[PDB]
Formats: C-alpha cells, structure tokens, sequence
C-alpha cells in the first residue's frame, strides 16, 4: 500500500493533481489508465517518474 | 461479489476546470433485460449523509446541477464535473446494484486549488476561569490559509515547547476553499505562571519568515 | 417533508447491545424497501443489507451476519437495527435509506453514530477566548471546549445567527477525553458593541452552556 502523487500538466500549462493508492504496480497502472482517459480530450502524453518512483508528472500535448 | 474500483483516490482542481473521476466494476453492470447499467454516483460532504447525483449510469437526478454528467456502460464508468466550484468539495462514490450485495467504490476525494493565502494568526492566553481550576491552555488559530501545508511552533520565554500540544485541522472551507488549523498548548497553572513570554509561530509558504504572535504574562 | 428520522448517538461498552430506530415520515412505508449502510470513522460506505418493509424479511451482507438484526414496527412505519455483542470495530455511523425501483437511494436518514468504549461520560469545560489587545479591521474570538466524553458537542455563535467566518475544529482525543475549539471572526465595529457568545451543547451529559466573550 503506497500513494503515487501525480501532476497532471496540460497543454495550456494548467495543473491538476491526483493521488492513486494501492500496490506500487496497480497504483502506477491506475495513473496510466487515468492518463489514457484524459488523453481522449487532452492529447498524447508523456510520463516521468520521481521520488523513488512515488511522484509522477504526466504532460499532455493537447490538440 | 462485484468489486468496485475508483480512481483517482483524490483530485485537486482549480475552480471552473473540468474534473473526471472513474469507476470500474469487476464485471458488467448492464442489465441486458432493462438494458440499463445499475450504477449510481453519490456525493458526500463532511458530516452529511450521501446524496445521489447520477443513477442508471447516466441519468441525472432532478435538482442536480447540469455540470455533473455520468457516462459509461458494462464495467467502465466516469463522472464528470464540467466547471468545478467550491460547493463540489466532497467525496464521490459509485455504487453498483446489479447483483447483491450492493457494493460501493472506495471513493474519490475532490478538493479545490486556489491562490495562496497567508494564515491569519491569533493567540489567546489561558482564561481566568480555567486558571481558577488549576489548568492553563494557550490557544492559537491559523485561519484561512492555502495551501493546506503549514507548521506551528510554540515558545515559552524564547525556547521551543513541544510537549502538551494538540493540533486540529478543518476540512477545506466550502466558501473560500482555504484551510484552518488550531493549536492548543496545555500546561499546569504552576508551569504557566513560572513564565512570561508565550509565542505562536506559523510557517507557511506564503512568507519566507514565520508569522509570529505572542503575549507577555506581565502585561 | 419526506424523511427518515434516526435515533440519537449511542455510547455502549463492548459486549452490550444497542437498537437504533429509523422512522419514516411523509410516504407509504411499505412501498419501498429499507436499506442499512454503515460508515466507520473516516472510512467509506459499506452496504449492510436490507429489509422488506412489507413482510419484514431481512437480507444481510456477509460482513454483517450473526450480530445484526433488521426488524420492523409496521404500525409505526419504523425500521430498527439491533447490534448484539458490541465490539470496538462496530464504532461507526449507521444510515438507513430508502431504495427505489431505479436502483438507487433517494432518501437517507441523517445517521446514528454508535461509539463502543468503556470510557466514562464527562461534561466539557467551556472557556472563552478574548483577544489580548484591542486594535481597530477584523476581530477573531474563540471558545475552548475541553475534557469531555463522548462525541459529539455542537457549537454555535449567537444561537446560530452568527455562522459566517466560523471555524469549529474537529475534537482531538487524549486519555479518554476530547478537546475542541471554535473561532469566529467579525468586524471590529460589531464587537464588543454587539454581544457575541458561543453555545456549547454536549447531549451525552445534558450540558448546554452559553459563554459570552467579554473584552
């Protein structure tokens, strides 16, 4: 049981933050699925890990 | 038993922005017969009972703001708030009623992001009524600040004090979306009187230097 | 005013039994099934099961077999939840709710909190918190409520007429006693010209104290 803290960075620069809980694997997986959900409107994305992997930045290209 | 998985666990968003919450069921919730997905969304604010927003996966209850929209079918569902407001600060739960037992998701906590705000700090010496009882409680309020992260530090005659301190934090204010905190330093009437300077220092990102509030017993 | 009224908070020692009520008002009781949902402190919702308000037949979720019973008093349009052999983990808020054909709860009771503890019921001490200075702006006043058991205590200012700019903090437990504080910020003009007093109520001890904040 961990908590992955995510920065959802959109094309316009605005930022939303989220947290996913569970095993490091599932919580990370949830973050990626959430990104795909948001991609349908925010565009393609890239993700980068930090904080020993606990922190994550997801940047959407927009369009 | 149908397991309901909600994500994210919590979301922080600025006013007026779009919010998306997801809920997934371990198995289809679509009632092939009535052709309706038995999935509902409930909103619960601090201290209150839950309140339905959406049912049949996408039907909004009368009176619920049209900024709330439910979508999905089968095992994947989403609840969307088109332009979030302070009154949307709460925990959201999806619930399936396709096959007993009815089961809820763990919920998604929704919080607002706003402009930083320094805390308003007020210190209060023990009340004569309490001292007349043999106890001394020094209270300090750090009100309406943002972000929620803040640290408090007491000092009796210029020296840090840590034992006898109780802190409490409120949920995000439903009006200005700020946070508040209370810190009580309890000492014996004897301890209290053997000292004169009492200080409450608040450290918040809004200032490089802590906001200090104090009083002198001799005054 | 269609509603479900639930009985007040309960304080019980482990091993005891408790029976809470849910009185229907404003609708045909037997037209809808009544469900029970509970919630542990700071946790999510858990479905306990339901009862047929027509026949009285109960249906329990697995995590609630054995010590939980759903009953009815049809003549009084009231549903009951009785918990036997109370355990610490039973400490939670229990809600009753009306279930509709479209598979969702449209009416909820306010909830009945059950506290399982051995701690002794204690009245709270209410201390006023007046500012040390008198500058002139916004003025912050407060009220300290400490040494009481069990939850809860209600705090209002000027009998509820003063609600804006109020911050009543969640109580903190220490050695079987709770300590709570409430602050209120008002214009320097209003106070101390106009009276300002907190109203603290602790039903568990039939305590109802009013405290005027004097400079």
């Amino acid at each position: 049981e961990v908590t992955i803290k995510v920065n959802l960075i959109f094309a316009d620069g605005k930022i939303q933050t989220a947290e996913f809980k569970g095993t490091f694997e599932e919580a990370t997986a949830e973050a990626y699925r959430y990104a795909a959900l948001l991609a349908k409107v925010n565009g393609e994305w890239t993700a980068d890990l930090e904080d020993g992997g606990n922190h994550m930045n997801i940047k959407f290209a927009g369009k | 038993d149908i397991v309901m998985s909600q994500s994210p666990s919590s979301l922080a968003v600025s006013a007026g922005e779009k919010v998306t919450m997801s809920c997934k069921s371990s198995q289809s919730l679509l009632n092939s017969r009535t052709r309706k997905n038995y999935l509902a969304w409930y909103q619960q604010k601090p201290g209150q009972s839950p309140k339905v927003l959406i049912y049949w996966a996408s039907t909004r209850e009368s009176g619920v703001p049209d900024r709330f929209t439910g979508r999905g079918s089968g095992t994947d569902f989403t609840l969307t708030i088109s332009s979030v407001q302070a009154e949307d600060q709460a925990v959201y739960y999806c619930k399936q009623a396709y096959i007993p037992p009815l089961t809820f998701g763990a919920g998604t906590k929704l919080e607002l992001k706003r402009a930083d705000a320094a805390p308003t700090v007020s210190i209060f010496p023990p009340s004569s009524e309490q001292l007349t009882s043999g106890g001394a409680s020094v209270v300090c309020f750090l009100n309406n600040f943002y972000p929620k992260d803040i640290n408090v530090k007491w000092k009796i005659d210029g020296s840090e004090r840590q034992n006898g301190v109780l802190n409490s934090w409120t949920d995000q204010d439903s009006k200005d979306s700020t946070y508040s905190m209370s810190s009580t330093l309890t000492l014996t009437k004897d301890e209290y009187e053997r000292h004169n300077s009492y200080t409450c220092e608040a450290t918040h990102k809004t200032s490089t230097s802590p906001i200090v509030k104090s009083f002198n017993r001799n005054e | 005013q269609i509603q479900l009224v639930q009985s007040g908070p309960e304080l019980k020692k482990p091993g005891e039994t408790v029976k809470i009520s849910c009185k229907a008002s404003g609708y045909t009781f037997t037209d809808f099934s009544m469900h029970w949902v509970n919630q542990a402190p700071g946790k999510g919702l858990n479905w306990m099961g339901w009862v047929n308000t027509e026949t009285g037949e109960p249906t329990y979720a697995d995590d609630f077999k054995g010590r939980f019973a759903f009953s009815l008093e049809t003549s009084a349009s009231t549903a009951y939840l009785q918990i036997n052999s109370l355990k610490n983990e039973d400490t939670a808020t229990y809600f009753c709710a009306r279930f509709l054909l479209r598979q969702y709860f449209d009416v909820w009771g306010a909830g009945t909190t059950v506290t399982v503890s051995s701690a002794k019921t204690t009245p709270p001490s209410v201390y006023p918190l007046a500012p040390g200075s008198a500058a002139q702006s916004m003025v912050t006043l407060g009220c300290l409520v400490k040494g009481y058991f069990p939850e809860p205590v209600t705090v209002t200012w000027n009998s509820g007429s003063l609600s804006s700019g109020v911050h009543t903090f969640p109580a903190v437990l220490q050695s079987d006693l709770y300590t709570l504080s409430s602050s209120v910020t008002v214009p320097s003009s209003t106070w101390p010209s106009e009276t300002v007093t907190c109203n603290v109520a602790h039903p568990a001890s039939s305590t109802k104290v009013d405290k005027k904040i004097v400079p």
